[PDB]
C-alpha cells in the first residue's frame, strides 16, 4: 500500500496526472527472463526465477499509454517503474542498479 | 450430495471424480467458506465454477489458462474476465488488441466481460480458483492445483480436437497435462505489457502477433468443429 502510493505519487508528478484518480492493480507471475533486461537478468541471478508483478491501470494511465509496475522476487523488491508511451521499460528502482 | 461440488451436472458427469477426490474438493470448499468467515476471498462462492455453468464439457473448444483471480475485486470466476462495470486490465487489454490486429471482424469492446466467450466454449480457467483480497497468490498452497490440473487432464483425455492457449510460464507449466497428439497447444509469452518489451530473453513467441485465436479457429474448422466468434463481447 505504501509502496503503491509512492509509485502513484512519483508517476502522477512525473507525468502531470490527476493525483486523486483511483488506480487498480493486476498481478501476474512471470519469469524474469521475459520481463527484465537480458544482461540484468543474467548478472542478477534471476534466470528462470518467478517474479510477482503488479501492473497498475486507470483512465488517465490508459490515455497516457503508461503501465506503472512493481516487481518482486518472493519477498525481495526487484523493480519499481513504468512502461512509457514508446513501449520501453523505465525504472524508478532496480535492485543493485545505480542510475537505471 | 454431488450438487455441493458447485459444478454443473454435465461437468460432474464428465469429470467423474472418485469419492476421495470429491471429498478433497469439498474439504477445499469448506476451507474457502471458513476463510470467508474472517477474510474476503475472490471470487464469490457461486463464481468458483462459473466456467462450468457458462458451458458444458461437450462445447469446449479453446482452453485459456489463467493464474489466480484478480485480487482487488475484479474477478468474475473466469480467467482474465472482469465485470462490465470495471476497467479492462492490462493483460485483457493486450488480448483485445491482438484480437483487433489479427481478426478482421473483431472490434475492441468497451468492457472486459468474457461470458460470451465462455458460452461459446472458451474455457477461461484460472489455475488457482481463489485469492484473498489485496493479496496476490495468497492461495498458492491451498490446493487448487490438483483440481484445475484434473480439469485440464480430463479435457485432454476424454475430449478431442481442442485448442490450448498457454501464455506465460505458469500456464505453460501445464503443458505436460495436455495430449499434444489429440489437441493443438499454442504457446506464447504472457499477454501482460510487462512481457511485451524488447531486449529480453524469452523462450516463447511474443504475444502481439501470435495469432492464437485465428490459429485456434483454423484448427477447429479443420476438425469439423464450429469456430469461436471472438468478436462477441457485448
Amino acid at each position: 500500500m505504501t509502496l503503491e502510493l509512492q509509485l502513484k505519487h512519483y508517476i502522477t508528478n512525473l507525468f502531470n496526472l490527476p493525483k486523486d484518480e483511483k488506480w487498480e492493480c493486476e498481478s501476474i507471475e512471470e519469469i524474469a527472463d521475459d520481463i527484465l533486461p537480458d544482461q540484468y537478468v543474467r548478472l542478477g541471478a534471476l534466470s528462470n526465477k518467478i517474479l510477482q508483478t503488479y501492473t497498475y491501470y486507470s483512465d488517465t494511465l490508459h490515455e497516457s499509454n503508461i503501465y506503472p509496475f512493481i516487481l518482486y522476487y518472493q519477498k525481495q523488491l526487484i523493480a519499481i517503474g513504468y512502461i512509457d508511451e514508446n513501449h520501453d521499460m523505465d525504472f524508478l528502482y532496480l535492485h543493485n542498479t545505480i542510475m537505471p | 450430495d454431488d450438487r455441493d461440488l458447485l459444478l454443473a451436472p454435465k461437468w460432474i458427469s464428465f469429470l467423474s471424480l472418485s469419492s476421495f477426490l470429491k471429498q478433497k474438493l469439498l474439504s477445499l470448499l469448506r476451507q474457502i467458506r471458513e476463510l470467508r468467515l474472517t477474510t474476503t476471498v475472490y471470487p464469490p462462492q457461486d463464481k468458483l465454477m462459473w466456467w462450468s455453468h457458462c458451458c458444458d464439457p461437450e462445447d469446449i473448444k479453446v482452453v485459456i489458462l489463467g493464474q489466480d483471480p484478480y485480487h482487488k475485486g475484479q474477478a468474475t470466476g473466469l480467467a482474465f474476465s472482469v465485470d462490465p462495470q470495471c476497467q479492462v486490465p492490462p493483460s485483457l487489454r493486450s488480448i483485445f488488441r491482438e484480437l483487433e490486429a489479427s481478426v478482421p471482424n473483431f472490434s475492441t469492446p468497451s468492457h472486459g466481460c468474457l461470458d460470451s466467450w465462455a458460452r461459446q466454449g472458451v474455457l477461461l480457467l484460472n489455475t488457482v480458483l481463489t485469492v484473498e483480497k489485496g493479496r496476490a497468490g495468497s492461495h498458492e498452497g491451498l490446493g487448487w492445483d490438483w483440481f484445475t490440473s484434473f480439469i485440464i487432464s480430463s479435457i485432454s483425455s476424454k475430449l478431442e480436437h481442442c485448442v490450448f492457449l498457454l501464455w506465460g510460464r505458469k500456464a505453460i507449466d501445464r503443458t505436460p497435462l495436455i495430449n499434444a497428439q489429440k489437441h493443438l497447444v499454442l504457446t506464447a509469452q504472457h499477454p501482460s505489457p510487462l512481457a511485451s518489451l524488447g531486449g529480453r530473453h524469452s523462450r516463447w513467441p511474443r504475444f502481439q502477433g501470435c495469432n492464437h485465436f485465428n490459429l485456434a479457429n483454423d484448427y477447429l474448422t479443420r476438425h469439423r468443429r464450429e469456430t469461436v466468434d471472438w468478436g462477441l463481447l457485448e
